[PDB]
């Protein structure tokens, strides 16, 4: 999508492999700001929105 | 910008009580290992204050 018209996909109801997105070496940024990447796959969450 | 004071932002386990680390060595990330050499997913585990 566009930047101002950005689609907000949620992801609920669901186990998150996280491993597999962390190991994908393709993505050139992988900064997160409030939690821990090492953690990703141990914390629990409501829900994500994307 | 004093940039001289430096923290332990990323280590492999957590310090025991009274333990000081001096090690400078490199940290691994990711999957991919990273033999002493920064690149992607090699973080230097020392950061400077801004």
């Amino acid at each position: 999508a566009s930047v101002y018209a950005w689609n907000r996909k949620r992801i609920s109801n669901c186990v998150a492999d996280y491993s597999v997105l962390y190991n994908s070496a393709s993505f050139s940024t992988f900064k997160c700001y409030g939690v821990s990447p090492t953690k990703l796959n141990d914390l629990c969450f409501t829900n994500v929105y994307a | 910008g004093n940039y001289n004071y430096l923290y332990r932002l990323f280590r492999k386990s957590n310090l025991k009580p009274f333990e000081r680390d001096i090690s400078t060595e490199i940290y691994q990330a990711g999957s991919t290992p990273c033999n002493g050499v920064k690149g992607f997913n090699c973080y230097f585990p020392l950061q400077s204050y801004g």
